[PDB]
């Protein structure tokens, strides 16, 4: 009874603490695949908005 | 099943269409209705003729004045051909990650290049132009900072070199991401794993330099006496001192009974034990 | 509770994930139209009873409990796993359609300095 | 570790709202210039 | 420090030269007409003086300059951007004087809600409620917009994020010595967690809530409620909620203050209690 | 190889363009200049590479252009971080005044944390790190992220009761205890906080450790109730019976039941560095 129970605990929490380092690992991936996309969005707008700023002032120059 | 046969006469004759139409300013049409077919005979389920036409889809983009969208397409029809023969998806990838590169995008080249790595490996027995695919994406990973990506393409290779009796690019390479990782507040619990593994490793070249290693490990980061892998590689060290396969397979017994042992450490596990 | 509290908001970040990924298809959609429109404008025991005393019982029962709620621990854990994992697939498909919208409007913003001249 | 994790997932919640929000504003301008480009091309005809 | 000397100074230099441009712009329409070009180009001095005041860490200077550039912008009838400058001059008076930035953030929501920018308006009135609740006692107000909210996500189809604002409205109705209310919502909340696979495990506490905020109402209708609560979550049952709550019941039964005071100590011992629930426990240790 | 030496021709070849169409006399030479210090990276040089990505930039800000100029000088930064920690600085603070200028201040605040980073790891520099430290905290402090104020804050503390006195740990630590308490996820370190302060002020001397640790007890009850209360009193007691036999003991036992982060043992000791 005490081997079983013992080794039982012992492979939960080794299961356990492996997807949670998995998970850990796949959180880090996870933050800095988002702040990538993160920064490539804000440039995005950023361009398009000077672009379409850019385009506004010329076409009212123009006409 | 007769849905097969319909999509593939409906592919084939919008293929026909197209071909007519392109033979009829018209480039951009020629080329979007071949990429429509090929996506036609995508949906159809035919990968050869699907892969075929969505390559010559891809060939005539190339000749329509664009370049990200070319690489786009490129890298689609590697994938096209993934299921078709290897060769030609192969070539294609490599095109479209040279494109990338060219373009700067390298954190997409070297997850292409991860990808025909692994492809190319699980498919075909060679290992070493894996081997080298994973360096390079270690390489574009490391200078774009994507710590993580080549951490785990250095570990693949490292693997991969430990299990080919090189053993020392292995330790190498564990060690050095061991060290650190203790460096960083994170990932240090895991880092340990590695060096027992490593450790194993260790042994290999030699047994006499086993201890000193341990105690060099044991100095270098004193929370690793904690790990009961260490020992169990102290007990398996010392029981080997004697010609005896009752302790170290008692020992593995024991160990396994708790967690089921990776097959490749079952390997260099029962390769130590016999020499 | 740390764990519940986890999983609870991990499950609010993901319907959020979800809401911006329709948002992210409608910003491709209505940007796409806007460039056509543009371009066509132009277990038994746990403790040995050294002596027998009150106070080893209780230690069994203790231990019990930890044990079980390990075991609800595990399906906690488990759980947390899947969501992740889901959400990882989503975000690297945005990545493919953001590359694309920018790419579109980098031709375009020439597009509008090249027909002017 | 669950401290550590619950911090970081913390952190990442704040970053996805941050997204969220710079994306709202993205797509507000972009549906205000598309109404402006309509009514631009419709008039100009 | 030199530095903030300097920065006061140029700050103060940039929005002088905005207030003699926005002086001039008058004369200059009167005279040639120049166009629209002198009001916009004094907006972005504006927002420059101001981010260089914040720089500065003068809240108040850049909070003004950034109410003066709404005005000025609005006047040229563009409403998004003004709004904008009203969020940015709340968010610099939030350090200086938490009032105006009040209004002004209400003014920047009928502005948002105006074109059906409900988001920014709902996230608006849910930072105007959370301010209401930090400095004011009055906890109405703070309902009012959380509610607002609420309504605002539901009509925006945000499942699982108004559920935040019920909870958080549950609470201060109990807070607020009104029992049936933050019960119906805690019942609520707890029957639509039990068909979530994740929530479902989360959704008993709640159930607890409710029968503890049910247990100001009346002792033994919050007895009877468990057991509809019981058969619905059986699972409740292994939980220390339900041993908890029917030792609590027993030991009123017989007026024994002695253990309901051993049970709470115990508990709190096992881990640490929220005020709510200590509150609650006092109120109820009243009868 | 072949590849190394062909990309470093063609990026020749690419610079001499630029350079000869510059002579003639605008944008086009950015581009050329961008691809050539692509074609650098990708021949591994790492010098020549973020100089080209620097002549660029200037070369795109030549037309008042910011967002990418500043982008392709933070790209400069990164490359020579690794190869010249000097020119990685003077990016990274162009790009800082950049978007400082523009508002970006959450770009200023990282670009200020991979100054100070690089101060710590690659340089020998602990004054102009800490001062990056503190203002990359006060930048996010003002950009609503108080997570990463809160983290540098920490590590100047530990900085400073390292080299210099602890009252500025002593600060710090309460402060953010204080904030934590109320803070539920947070609210279990807090205690820790509290405790750090304690042994800040135990170096100093044992009578301003005792008044801290008893306001603390009063204020705070739960600190009472964890193990750090008992081994403070107990190092108390050993320090005010000037028997340093006792205080070892104490120290060892402590050291038995749980294990250390190297820090706490080093503070321990200087602290048995002046009972006398």
């Amino acid at each position: 009874t005490r081997h079983s129970e013992i080794i039982k605990l012992e492979n939960s929490i080794r299961e356990l603490h492996d997807m949670f380092m998995d998970m850990a690992m796949l959180v880090e991936s996870q933050g800095e695949m988002i702040d990538r996309i993160e920064y490539n969005v804000e440039h995005a707008v950023d361009y398009v908005e000077r672009a379409v700023s850019d385009t506004k002032k010329a076409v009212k120059y123009q006409s | 099943g007769m849905d097969t046969s319909g999509k593939q006469a409906e592919a084939m004759a919008l293929l026909a269409e197209a071909e007519r139409k392109v033979k009829n300013s018209k480039i951009e049409e020629a080329c979007e209705i071949y990429a429509r077919a090929a996506n036609m005979f995508k949906m159809a389920k035919n990968w050869s003729a699907a892969g075929n036409a969505f390559c010559q889809a891809a060939q005539l983009h190339l000749q329509l004045q664009s370049k990200h969208d070319a690489a786009t397409c490129f890298v689609d029809a590697g994938n096209a051909f993934k299921k078709a023969d290897p060769q030609e998806a192969i070539n294609c990838l490599m095109r479209a990650i040279e494109i990338y590169t060219d373009m700067g995008r390298f954190t997409i080249a070297a997850k292409h290049h991860i990808s025909i790595a692994e492809i190319y490996e699980t498919e075909l027995v060679d290992v070493e132009k894996a081997i080298a695919h994973y360096e390079q994406s270690a390489d574009y990973y490391k200078g774009e900072e994507s710590n993580s990506s080549a951490n785990k393409c250095l570990l693949k290779v490292a693997g991969y070199a430990a299990q080919l009796e090189q053993y020392q690019k292995a330790i190498d390479i564990y060690e050095q991401v061991g060290t650190s990782a203790m460096d960083s507040p994170l990932l240090k619990y895991s880092a340990k794993d590695y060096f027992f593994k490593a450790a194993l490793c260790h042994f290999c070249i030699d047994m006499l330099n086993a201890k000193l290693a341990v105690q060099k490990y044991e100095e270098l980061f004193p929370a690793f006496s904690d790990s009961r892998e260490c020992k169990l590689m102290k007990k398996l060290l010392e029981a080997h001192e004697e010609q005896n396969v009752d302790s170290y397979t008692e020992s593995v017994k024991e160990y396994d009974s708790i967690s089921r042992l990776d097959q490749w450490l079952t390997t260099m596990l029962l390769r130590i034990k016999k020499t | 509770d740390a764990g519940i509290r986890t999983l609870v908001m991990l499950d609010e970040q993901g319907e959020q994930l979800e809401r911006i990924e329709e948002g992210m298809d409608q910003i491709n959609k209505d940007m796409k139209e806007a460039e056509k429109n543009l371009t066509d404008l132009g277990s038994g025991g746990f403790i040995r009873r050294v002596t027998n005393d009150a106070r080893e019982n209780e230690m069994d029962e203790n231990l019990e409990q930890v044990s079980g709620i390990i075991g609800n621990l595990r399906h906690m854990a488990l759980d947390m796993g899947n969501e992740i994992d889901t959400q990882n697939r989503q975000i690297d498909r945005i990545m493919e359609k953001a590359d694309s919208n920018k790419t579109r409007i980098d031709e375009a913003n020439q597009r509008a300095t090249k027909m002017l001249g």
